[PDB]
C-alpha cells in the first residue's frame, strides 16, 4: 500500500519481490523493499528457533 | 565473573548487529551508496553507446 | 602442535613451600638456586619434650 | 564500500557498548578493544565467530583470600604444575583456543 | 601473492646503541639461541615462510 501511495505495484518473484512504476524507485521505497525482505528472512529464521 | 557474564552478553552482540542492518536508516544509506554506484556504472555505459 | 597459541606467561604470585625428608633436601639443595629461591627452613623436630 | 559501511556502523553502534565496559574494566581495556574490533569485522566480512575462542578462560574461581588459596601437588609434574594446553582434531588437524 | 610470504621478517626493533642490545638467556636450548622456525598445517602438510 505504502508503494501504491507512491505509485508502485509488488510483483513478487520468491526470493526477492521487485516494484513496478514509473521512472526508477526511489531510495527511501527500495530500502523499505529490501528491508522488508530482510525482515521477512528472519522472521522465516525465528520462526524455526 | 562480571566480565565473563559481560562478554557472554558481547557474544550474543552478533545477533544485535545483524539486526542492524534490517532497519530503515542502515540499509537506506546502503541504498543511496549502491544508487550512485550503479547510476555512475550506466552513466559510462551510455556514454559508451 | 602445528604452532599452538601465543600464550603470555602466567605470573607467579604464590609461595612455593616444599616439604620432604631431609635426606631429599641435602639431595636438592646442593644446587646454589635452591638456596638463592628456598631461604627459610622450617625444619621440624622428631620429637617433643 | 559496502563492507566498510557495514563496519563502520558497526564500531559505531559498539561504541556505546563498550564504554560502559571500558568503564567497569578498565584493566581488560585491550581484551575489550581486540573484541569489538573482532565484532566489527564480523559485521564487515560475515564470518562467524566462535564462542570458544573469544571467551575469556577463568582459570580459578575468585578467590576471598581467607582461607588463602592452597594447593598441594603430591604429583608434581609439568603438566599439573604449570597447566597443560588441550587440543582438538580435525580429520588430523590439531586445534586449540 | 601472499603477503605473509613476501613480507620481510623484522627480527627486531631498531636499536639505538644506549643502551647496547643486551639479551641474557637462563634457558640457552637452541630454540632460544639461534631461534626457530614456525610452521602452519594443511590437513597434515607442512608449511612455512
Amino acid at each position: 500500500r505504502e508503494a501504491q501511495e507512491a505509485g508502485f505495484a509488488l510483483s513478487t518473484n520468491g526470493e526477492r519481490l521487485e516494484l513496478t512504476g514509473p521512472g526508477p524507485v526511489p531510495a527511501e521505497l527500495s530500502a523499505r523493499l529490501e528491508e522488508v525482505t530482510l525482515g521477512s528472512l528472519a522472521a522465516s529464521a525465528e520462526l524455526e528457533v | 565473573i562480571h566480565l565473563a557474564e559481560a562478554v557472554e552478553g558481547l557474544l550474543l552482540e552478533v545477533n544485535r548487529l545483524d539486526e542492524l542492518f534490517r532497519q530503515g536508516s542502515f540499509l537506506r544509506e546502503k541504498t543511496q551508496l549502491e544508487a550512485r554506484f550503479k547510476e555512475a556504472r550506466e552513466q559510462q555505459l551510455e556514454a559508451l553507446r | 602442535a602445528p604452532a599452538g597459541l601465543e600464550v603470555e606467561p602466567f605470573p607467579i604470585q604464590m609461595q612455593v613451600i616444599l616439604v620432604g625428608t631431609p635426606e631429599a633436601f641435602e639431595g636438592l639443595e646442593e644446587d646454589p638456586a635452591f638456596s638463592e629461591l628456598f631461604r627459610i627452613r622450617a625444619e621440624f623436630s622428631p620429637t617433643l619434650p | 564500500a559496502l563492507r566498510r559501511l557495514r563496519r563502520d556502523w558497526a564500531l559505531h553502534y559498539l561504541n556505546n557498548r563498550f564504554e560502559p565496559l571500558f568503564q567497569r574494566f578498565p584493566q581488560a581495556r585491550a581484551y575489550l578493544e581486540a573484541l569489538r574490533a573482532r565484532l566489527a569485522r564480523y559485521a564487515e566480512t560475515g564470518e562467524p565467530l566462535d564462542p570458544a575462542q573469544w571467551r575469556p578462560n577463568l582459570l580459578t574461581s575468585s578467590s576471598s583470600g581467607t582461607p588463602p588459596p592452597i594447593v598441594y601437588e603430591p604429583y608434581a609434574t609439568a603438566p599439573r604444575l604449570f597447566g597443560r594446553l588441550d587440543y582438538l582434531v580435525d580429520r588430523g588437524v590439531w586445534s586449540t583456543n
